[PDB]
Protein backbone atom coordinates (compact mmCIF):
# COMPACT_ATOMS: atom_id res chain seq x y z
CA UNK A 1 0.00 0.00 0.00
CA UNK A 2 2.89 2.11 0.64
CA UNK A 3 4.13 1.65 -3.22
CA UNK A 4 0.65 2.32 -4.27
CA UNK A 5 0.72 5.77 -2.15
CA UNK A 6 3.73 6.44 -3.85
CA UNK A 7 1.73 6.25 -7.04
CA UNK A 8 -0.72 8.09 -5.66
CA UNK A 9 1.77 10.72 -4.67
CA UNK A 10 2.96 10.95 -8.07
CA UNK A 11 -0.32 11.38 -9.33
CA UNK A 12 -0.29 14.45 -6.92
CA UNK A 13 2.95 15.94 -8.40
CA UNK A 14 1.27 15.77 -11.62
CA UNK A 15 -1.71 17.48 -10.31
CA UNK A 16 0.48 20.31 -9.01
CA UNK A 17 2.26 20.17 -12.29
CA UNK A 18 -1.27 21.17 -13.90
CA UNK A 19 -1.71 24.00 -11.47
CA UNK A 20 1.66 25.36 -12.26
CA UNK A 21 0.63 25.00 -15.99
CA UNK A 22 -2.75 26.52 -14.88
CA UNK A 23 -1.39 29.95 -15.24
CA UNK A 24 -2.78 31.26 -19.03
CA UNK A 25 -3.25 34.92 -20.51
CA UNK A 26 -5.37 33.80 -23.15
CA UNK A 27 -8.34 33.90 -20.25
CA UNK A 28 -9.55 36.89 -21.01
CA UNK A 29 -10.57 35.54 -23.92
CA UNK A 30 -13.28 33.00 -22.06
CA UNK A 31 -14.54 36.21 -20.92
CA UNK A 32 -15.78 37.29 -23.87
CA UNK A 33 -17.34 34.24 -24.59
CA UNK A 34 -19.13 35.21 -21.89
CA UNK A 35 -20.18 38.47 -23.06
CA UNK A 36 -21.34 36.44 -26.38
CA UNK A 37 -23.79 34.93 -23.97
CA UNK A 38 -24.95 38.24 -22.98
CA UNK A 39 -25.87 38.74 -26.14
CA UNK A 40 -28.04 35.66 -26.53
CA UNK A 41 -29.06 36.62 -22.96
CA UNK A 42 -30.40 39.85 -24.36
CA UNK A 43 -31.77 38.31 -27.50
CA UNK A 44 -34.09 35.94 -24.31
CA UNK A 45 -35.48 39.55 -23.55
CA UNK A 46 -35.87 40.02 -26.80
CA UNK A 47 -38.19 37.42 -27.49
CA UNK A 48 -40.90 38.70 -25.31
CA UNK B 1 -11.77 -15.52 19.52
CA UNK B 2 -8.21 -14.95 17.61
CA UNK B 3 -9.77 -16.53 14.52
CA UNK B 4 -12.58 -14.18 14.66
CA UNK B 5 -10.27 -11.28 15.05
CA UNK B 6 -8.24 -12.75 12.26
CA UNK B 7 -10.69 -13.36 10.18
CA UNK B 8 -11.98 -9.94 10.45
CA UNK B 9 -8.59 -8.72 9.42
CA UNK B 10 -7.91 -10.15 6.53
CA UNK B 11 -11.81 -9.30 4.94
CA UNK B 12 -11.34 -5.55 5.77
CA UNK B 13 -7.51 -4.90 5.28
CA UNK B 14 -8.31 -6.92 1.62
CA UNK B 15 -11.51 -5.11 0.93
CA UNK B 16 -9.62 -1.95 2.13
CA UNK B 17 -6.22 -2.24 -0.35
CA UNK B 18 -8.29 -3.67 -3.05
CA UNK B 19 -10.82 -0.73 -3.07
CA UNK B 20 -8.00 2.03 -2.36
CA UNK B 21 -5.71 0.45 -5.57
CA UNK B 22 -9.19 0.89 -7.57
CA UNK B 23 -9.71 4.46 -6.99
CA UNK B 24 -6.42 5.18 -7.26
CA UNK B 25 -6.09 3.59 -10.88
CA UNK B 26 -9.09 5.77 -11.47
CA UNK B 27 -7.41 8.68 -10.38
CA UNK B 28 -4.82 8.24 -12.14
CA UNK B 29 -6.82 7.65 -14.92
CA UNK B 30 -8.22 11.06 -14.51
CA UNK B 31 -4.86 12.77 -14.45
CA UNK B 32 -4.35 10.83 -17.50
CA UNK B 33 -7.13 12.65 -19.02
CA UNK B 34 -5.96 15.56 -17.82
CA UNK B 35 -2.32 15.30 -19.54
CA UNK B 36 -4.35 14.84 -22.36
CA UNK B 37 -6.76 17.66 -22.58
CA UNK B 38 -3.21 19.85 -21.92
CA UNK B 39 -1.31 17.67 -24.55
CA UNK B 40 -2.23 19.82 -27.34
CA UNK B 41 -0.41 19.27 -30.43
CA UNK B 42 -1.37 23.06 -31.81
CA UNK B 43 2.51 23.43 -32.81
CA UNK B 44 2.40 21.40 -35.22
CA UNK B 45 -0.55 22.71 -36.92
CA UNK B 46 0.58 25.77 -36.96
CA UNK B 47 3.83 24.79 -38.07
CA UNK B 48 2.32 24.05 -41.09
CA UNK C 1 5.18 21.72 -46.02
CA UNK C 2 2.74 23.53 -43.70
CA UNK C 3 -0.08 21.56 -45.53
CA UNK C 4 1.15 17.87 -45.11
CA UNK C 5 1.78 19.70 -41.17
CA UNK C 6 -2.26 20.96 -41.00
CA UNK C 7 -3.24 17.75 -42.72
CA UNK C 8 -1.35 15.20 -40.12
CA UNK C 9 -2.81 17.49 -36.71
CA UNK C 10 -6.27 17.30 -38.34
CA UNK C 11 -5.54 13.46 -38.44
CA UNK C 12 -4.27 13.45 -34.73
CA UNK C 13 -7.52 14.68 -33.66
CA UNK C 14 -9.36 11.84 -34.49
CA UNK C 15 -7.12 9.22 -32.50
CA UNK C 16 -7.54 12.15 -29.75
CA UNK C 17 -11.64 12.45 -29.66
CA UNK C 18 -12.10 8.60 -29.95
CA UNK C 19 -9.49 8.25 -26.98
CA UNK C 20 -11.22 11.20 -25.19
CA UNK C 21 -14.42 9.44 -25.61
CA UNK C 22 -13.18 5.79 -24.46
CA UNK C 23 -11.97 7.76 -20.91
CA UNK C 24 -15.56 9.20 -21.03
CA UNK C 25 -17.39 5.60 -21.70
CA UNK C 26 -14.92 4.41 -18.28
CA UNK C 27 -15.84 7.05 -16.72
CA UNK C 28 -19.75 6.19 -17.39
CA UNK C 29 -18.75 2.49 -15.94
CA UNK C 30 -17.37 3.60 -13.05
CA UNK C 31 -20.17 5.54 -11.61
CA UNK C 32 -22.84 3.08 -12.52
CA UNK C 33 -20.48 -0.21 -10.75
CA UNK C 34 -19.98 2.25 -7.52
CA UNK C 35 -23.90 3.32 -7.72
CA UNK C 36 -25.26 -0.41 -8.05
CA UNK C 37 -22.55 -1.18 -5.29
CA UNK C 38 -23.84 1.35 -2.97
CA UNK C 39 -27.01 0.66 -3.91
CA UNK C 40 -26.50 -2.64 -2.33
CA UNK C 41 -24.62 -2.44 0.48
CA UNK C 42 -27.56 0.20 1.80
CA UNK C 43 -29.83 -2.72 1.68
CA UNK C 44 -27.47 -5.26 3.06
CA UNK C 45 -27.71 -2.84 6.52
CA UNK C 46 -31.60 -3.17 6.51
CA UNK C 47 -31.25 -6.66 6.64
CA UNK C 48 -29.10 -6.94 9.55
CA UNK C 49 -31.08 -4.39 11.09
CA UNK C 50 -33.54 -6.87 10.02
CA UNK C 51 -31.78 -9.91 12.37
CA UNK C 52 -31.01 -7.30 15.26
CA UNK C 53 -35.28 -7.15 15.28
CA UNK C 54 -34.60 -10.73 15.45
CA UNK C 55 -32.86 -10.74 18.57
CA UNK C 56 -35.07 -7.86 19.70
CA UNK C 57 -37.78 -10.77 19.73
CA UNK C 58 -35.84 -12.45 22.36
CA UNK C 59 -32.93 -12.04 24.33
CA UNK C 60 -29.45 -12.14 21.94
CA UNK C 61 -28.36 -8.45 22.38
CA UNK C 62 -24.65 -9.41 21.72
CA UNK C 63 -26.52 -10.64 17.85
CA UNK C 64 -28.29 -6.73 17.92
CA UNK C 65 -24.78 -5.08 18.64
CA UNK C 66 -23.33 -7.57 16.18
CA UNK C 67 -25.56 -6.22 13.57
CA UNK C 68 -25.18 -2.66 14.53
CA UNK C 69 -21.54 -3.22 13.66
CA UNK C 70 -21.96 -4.55 10.36
CA UNK C 71 -24.29 -1.25 10.12
CA UNK C 72 -21.62 0.81 10.69
CA UNK C 73 -19.46 -0.70 8.39
CA UNK C 74 -22.15 -0.72 5.27
CA UNK C 75 -23.00 2.94 6.22
CA UNK C 76 -18.91 4.08 6.62
CA UNK C 77 -18.26 2.55 3.20
CA UNK C 78 -22.01 3.51 1.33
CA UNK C 79 -20.50 6.88 2.95
CA UNK C 80 -16.76 6.79 1.29
CA UNK C 81 -18.52 5.19 -1.88
CA UNK C 82 -21.11 8.39 -1.93
CA UNK C 83 -17.76 10.48 -1.63
CA UNK C 84 -16.20 8.60 -4.40
CA UNK C 85 -19.47 9.03 -7.06
CA UNK C 86 -18.85 12.58 -6.37
CA UNK C 87 -15.62 12.25 -7.43
CA UNK C 88 -16.21 10.45 -10.78
CA UNK C 89 -19.28 12.44 -11.05
CA UNK C 90 -17.51 15.95 -11.01
CA UNK C 91 -14.45 13.79 -13.37
CA UNK C 92 -17.14 13.04 -16.00
CA UNK C 93 -18.82 16.37 -16.47
CA UNK C 94 -15.16 17.83 -16.05
CA UNK C 95 -14.10 15.15 -19.67
CA UNK C 96 -17.49 15.73 -21.09
CA UNK D 1 -23.13 -18.02 -9.22
CA UNK D 2 -20.33 -15.45 -8.53
CA UNK D 3 -19.12 -15.82 -12.09
CA UNK D 4 -22.95 -15.10 -13.01
CA UNK D 5 -22.97 -11.95 -11.14
CA UNK D 6 -19.32 -11.17 -12.87
CA UNK D 7 -21.98 -11.11 -16.08
CA UNK D 8 -24.22 -9.21 -14.62
CA UNK D 9 -21.67 -6.76 -13.42
CA UNK D 10 -20.66 -6.44 -16.76
CA UNK D 11 -24.06 -5.84 -17.74
CA UNK D 12 -23.95 -3.32 -15.57
CA UNK D 13 -20.67 -1.35 -16.78
CA UNK D 14 -22.88 -1.37 -20.30
CA UNK D 15 -25.65 0.35 -18.20
CA UNK D 16 -23.22 2.70 -17.26
CA UNK D 17 -21.95 2.61 -20.59
CA UNK D 18 -24.88 3.72 -22.03
CA UNK D 19 -25.61 6.54 -19.68
CA UNK D 20 -22.36 7.77 -20.23
CA UNK D 21 -23.67 7.98 -23.70
CA UNK D 22 -27.04 9.19 -23.19
CA UNK D 23 -25.99 12.80 -23.59
CA UNK D 24 -27.31 14.16 -26.48
CA UNK D 25 -27.42 17.72 -28.09
CA UNK D 26 -29.75 17.05 -30.80
CA UNK D 27 -32.73 16.55 -27.82
CA UNK D 28 -34.09 19.43 -28.15
CA UNK D 29 -35.46 18.51 -31.75
CA UNK D 30 -37.60 15.97 -29.82
CA UNK D 31 -39.51 18.82 -28.23
CA UNK D 32 -39.97 19.97 -31.52
CA UNK D 33 -41.94 16.70 -32.14
CA UNK D 34 -43.98 17.68 -29.04
CA UNK D 35 -44.39 20.83 -30.26
CA UNK D 36 -45.82 18.93 -33.53
CA UNK D 37 -48.36 17.28 -31.10
CA UNK D 38 -49.73 20.85 -30.03
CA UNK D 39 -50.60 21.13 -33.19
CA UNK D 40 -52.82 18.31 -33.37
CA UNK D 41 -53.61 18.63 -30.26
CA UNK D 42 -54.78 22.20 -31.19
CA UNK D 43 -56.52 20.25 -34.41
CA UNK D 44 -58.57 18.30 -31.14
CA UNK D 45 -60.07 21.61 -30.30
CA UNK D 46 -60.93 22.48 -33.66
CA UNK D 47 -63.10 19.92 -34.53
CA UNK D 48 -65.65 21.19 -31.94
CA UNK E 1 -57.34 13.11 -42.73
CA UNK E 2 -60.63 11.38 -43.30
CA UNK E 3 -58.31 8.37 -40.43
CA UNK E 4 -58.11 11.37 -38.40
CA UNK E 5 -61.61 12.26 -38.73
CA UNK E 6 -62.90 9.13 -37.74
CA UNK E 7 -61.08 9.57 -34.37
CA UNK E 8 -62.99 13.00 -34.34
CA UNK E 9 -65.49 10.71 -33.96
CA UNK E 10 -64.60 9.19 -30.64
CA UNK E 11 -61.67 9.78 -28.45
CA UNK E 12 -58.86 8.93 -29.93
CA UNK E 13 -56.46 12.15 -30.04
CA UNK E 14 -53.44 10.30 -30.42
CA UNK E 15 -55.07 8.67 -33.75
CA UNK E 16 -55.84 12.11 -35.06
CA UNK E 17 -52.12 13.93 -34.45
CA UNK E 18 -51.00 11.00 -35.89
CA UNK E 19 -52.79 11.26 -39.10
CA UNK E 20 -51.74 15.08 -38.95
CA UNK E 21 -47.84 13.89 -38.60
CA UNK E 22 -49.10 11.80 -41.68
CA UNK E 23 -50.47 14.60 -43.50
CA UNK E 24 -47.20 16.94 -42.54
CA UNK E 25 -45.40 14.51 -44.13
CA UNK E 26 -47.60 14.12 -47.11
CA UNK E 27 -47.70 18.16 -47.92
CA UNK E 28 -43.89 18.79 -47.26
CA UNK E 29 -42.61 15.75 -49.89
CA UNK E 30 -45.54 17.62 -52.02
CA UNK E 31 -43.76 20.81 -52.43
CA UNK E 32 -41.01 19.21 -52.66
CA UNK E 33 -41.87 17.56 -55.68
CA UNK E 34 -44.12 20.70 -56.73
CA UNK E 35 -40.18 22.30 -56.36
CA UNK E 36 -38.81 19.51 -58.58
CA UNK E 37 -41.42 19.83 -61.12
CA UNK E 38 -40.83 23.25 -61.56
CA UNK E 39 -36.96 22.71 -62.56
CA UNK E 40 -37.95 19.90 -64.66
CA UNK E 41 -40.28 22.41 -66.43
CA UNK E 42 -37.67 25.15 -66.61
CA UNK E 43 -35.19 22.37 -67.93
CA UNK E 44 -37.51 21.34 -70.42
CA UNK E 45 -38.48 24.56 -71.97
CA UNK E 46 -34.50 24.87 -71.64
CA UNK E 47 -33.77 21.75 -74.27
CA UNK E 48 -37.11 22.88 -75.93
CA UNK F 1 -32.74 30.66 -35.87
CA UNK F 2 -35.57 28.74 -36.08
CA UNK F 3 -34.38 26.14 -33.05
CA UNK F 4 -33.37 28.93 -30.98
CA UNK F 5 -37.46 29.93 -31.78
CA UNK F 6 -38.31 26.95 -30.28
CA UNK F 7 -36.17 27.81 -27.44
CA UNK F 8 -38.24 30.68 -27.04
CA UNK F 9 -41.52 28.52 -26.75
CA UNK F 10 -40.49 27.53 -23.35
CA UNK F 11 -37.37 27.60 -21.39
CA UNK F 12 -33.92 26.64 -23.00
CA UNK F 13 -32.21 29.98 -22.84
CA UNK F 14 -29.34 27.36 -23.23
CA UNK F 15 -30.18 26.05 -26.39
CA UNK F 16 -31.08 29.62 -27.68
CA UNK F 17 -28.09 31.29 -27.27
CA UNK F 18 -26.20 27.62 -28.50
CA UNK F 19 -28.23 28.72 -31.59
CA UNK F 20 -26.95 32.28 -31.39
CA UNK F 21 -23.87 31.06 -31.52
CA UNK F 22 -24.13 28.86 -34.84
CA UNK F 23 -25.25 32.09 -36.28
CA UNK F 24 -22.16 34.17 -35.22
CA UNK F 25 -20.07 31.49 -36.70
CA UNK F 26 -21.92 31.18 -40.05
CA UNK F 27 -22.62 34.86 -40.46
CA UNK F 28 -18.73 35.14 -40.36
CA UNK F 29 -18.34 32.70 -42.51
CA UNK F 30 -20.64 34.58 -45.09
CA UNK F 31 -18.90 37.44 -44.76
CA UNK F 32 -15.30 35.67 -45.43
CA UNK F 33 -16.46 34.05 -48.20
CA UNK F 34 -18.55 37.50 -49.39
CA UNK F 35 -14.82 38.88 -49.39
CA UNK F 36 -13.36 35.45 -50.97
CA UNK F 37 -15.90 36.23 -54.14
CA UNK F 38 -15.14 39.62 -54.39
CA UNK F 39 -11.71 38.29 -54.80
CA UNK F 40 -12.80 35.92 -57.33
CA UNK F 41 -14.96 38.40 -59.49
CA UNK F 42 -12.40 40.58 -59.82
CA UNK F 43 -9.49 38.13 -60.42
CA UNK F 44 -11.65 36.57 -63.18
CA UNK F 45 -12.64 40.02 -64.91
CA UNK F 46 -8.81 40.57 -64.88
CA UNK F 47 -8.06 37.30 -66.68
CA UNK F 48 -11.21 38.05 -69.13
Amino acid sequence: FERMENKVLDMEATSQAAGELAGFGIENQFAQLEASSGVEDELAALKA
Amino acid sequence: RNLAALEAKISEAKTKKNMLQARAKAAKANAELQQTLGGLGTSSATSA
Amino acid sequence: DPEKVLEQAVIDMQEDLVQLRQAVARTIAEEKRTEQRLNQDTQEAKKWEDRAKLALTNGEENLAREALARKKSLTDTAAAYQTQLAQQRTMSENLR
